[PDB]
């Protein structure tokens, strides 16, 4: 096979999410951090012709810079990765499955309780921001006709009720009711411009960015509240 | 066993 | 005396195989490494006009980018370096040669026992590599008519036996068989296309690299093996 | 009220000579060092439309790179402020005066002893060079009828006597004897062309740079000398 950069970039924000990955047959790729809070799958144009698991993802794919954009990537004689290159050769060890955590099968969201959108811009802005003004945790709630995000430092403001940031999402008019709060240290989002799906029911709550290329499918807190 | 170039030259 | 781009290329090159250096006057400068494992040593355009010991090479260099390019360098009164640029002077303290650690004469490599080379982009994707991959160890050696290198991490694999790179170089027209061991730590070469000549005679094994700028001594492992 | 790229490279100059300040309606900024050591002051182009004080200048600094160009900065009803614009909004605190230092009236410079300047290029360097010279102390000073600036590292050289670097400035055709000392810690000048203005009366002594954007006044050291 082969992995162009677009490839090599998602698998890359993947990296950042779980250090580790296992790759299956097919062009879908997909991932799930070790504490369970964050995952994520996109469709890749590159096709998977084999089954590997990669203990350290990142610096695999380092190794692919050092070498051709058309290498060829496969399986060796002995069990692990060949690159192919030119006038070389570069082998990699192909990790036994029970060092790395992955999905078994990918996530099925359910219909989406309450529907917004943010631009790539805003986001990044957002995660920029939010390393500055000492922000942990976020509330998504509904106010004055519409969907707001409120940064809070749940350090010192555990209850969430002093925000030292507030971005205005779309407008809202529905009649429910919701704070769904988001741990941010989960946001690993690349940046682009996603379709948020909020959803709740009951304990419940759930948040799914989607783009044209990546999704992410992230578990809200507790703190969260909502009437659906 | 420590490869040392003063094993071989002058200098 | 005056010092080009070029020469401060070479030089800033030999002052990570050595911090110090002590140079001579003529066009000629060269180092060994502290261990005794390698030995630098190139002919530049700059004439050298006065014998000086530097301890700190680097840092000198660098002062060397905050002044003029046709800044004077020169003893001054007192003994230590006066590097005069176009409305100021800058000083620079000339080391005890006893603080430091040179060669008192070059040296003499023998006629090889094996001569191929290696190309710019190829010595370059080795060293990336090597450091991706954890390279501590590459042996040279013939096979099937041809001069490979291959690369392992002697700590694992003792026997260098299981090679994690593979780079192949020059047609071997000779009769002999060896396994030229070179330790990583000591191929700090600047880059550019090399001549290599390895040698061996009993357990004396050594290699050289040259380039139309620069020449390196390397000795190498006491793994190696040769019929030479 | 907005702030330039102009004035707040300004305001972030003056964020090293005090960590906090405070910001008078007006069109002119001014900080002293906690210890009296460095004043300075500017007129910027930017009206401040209210007053307000700053804990750490530096911080709330950055955060305005996060935000549109235009994003308004305004007093908010709790007393602190607010930066926002049509689609988020940034809220920092306000800080209470008898947290900060600040200069209760500007400082006025009616005398001079000598007047010189120093270019851009020539600041510059006495800085790059005097990082990595470790020269903490600098000293101006006739010599030849030229002023000259030689800088000293005070810990190695208690009685400025050995200097490590010399820049020469405007002609001195003039008839007094003199040897200002100033503390390289008290430099924090942002670059730019400076006029020079240094008085000497009795064991007062002090310095004034000018640029066309700021103007800094300096306490000289008791090791200074001058028959003024």
């Amino acid at each position: 096979m082969k992995l162009s950069k677009d490839t090599i970039a998602i698998l890359k924000n993947f990296a950042s999410i779980n250090s580790g990955i296992l790759l299956s047959q097919g062009k879908f790729i997909m991932t799930r951090a070790v504490n369970g809070t964050t995952y994520a799958e996109a469709n890749i144009s590159d096709e998977i012709d084999f089954d590997v698991a990669l203990y350290d993802l990142n610096s695999f794919l380092s190794i692919l810079s050092l070498v051709s954009d058309d290498a060829e990537i496969s399986m060796h004689t002995d069990g692990n990765i060949k690159i192919a290159d030119t006038r070389s050769t570069v082998y990699w060890p192909a990790a036994d499955k029970s060092t790395i955590v992955f999905p078994n099968k990918p996530i099925q969201f359910p219909v989406a309780s309450v529907i917004t959108e943010i631009k790539a811009e805003d986001l990044q802005q957002l995660l920029r921001v939010s390393r500055g003004l000492q922000i942990d945790t976020i509330a998504i709630t509904n106010k004055d006709g519409k969907i707001v995000i409120n940064g809070y430092n749940k350090v010192e403001d555990s209850g969430l009720t002093r925000p030292k940031y507030s971005l205005t999402l779309t407008d809202y008019d529905g009649s429910n009711n919701f704070n769904f709060v988001i741990n941010m240290a989960n946001m690993k989002i690349q940046p682009g411009n996603y379709k948020v799906m909020l959803w709740g029911a009951g304990d419940k709550v759930a948040a799914k960015f989607e783009s044209s290329q990546v999704s992410y499918v992230i578990a809200m807190e507790a703190d969260s509240t909502h009437d659906f | 066993k420590k490869a040392s170039l003063f094993d071989m030259f002058d200098f």
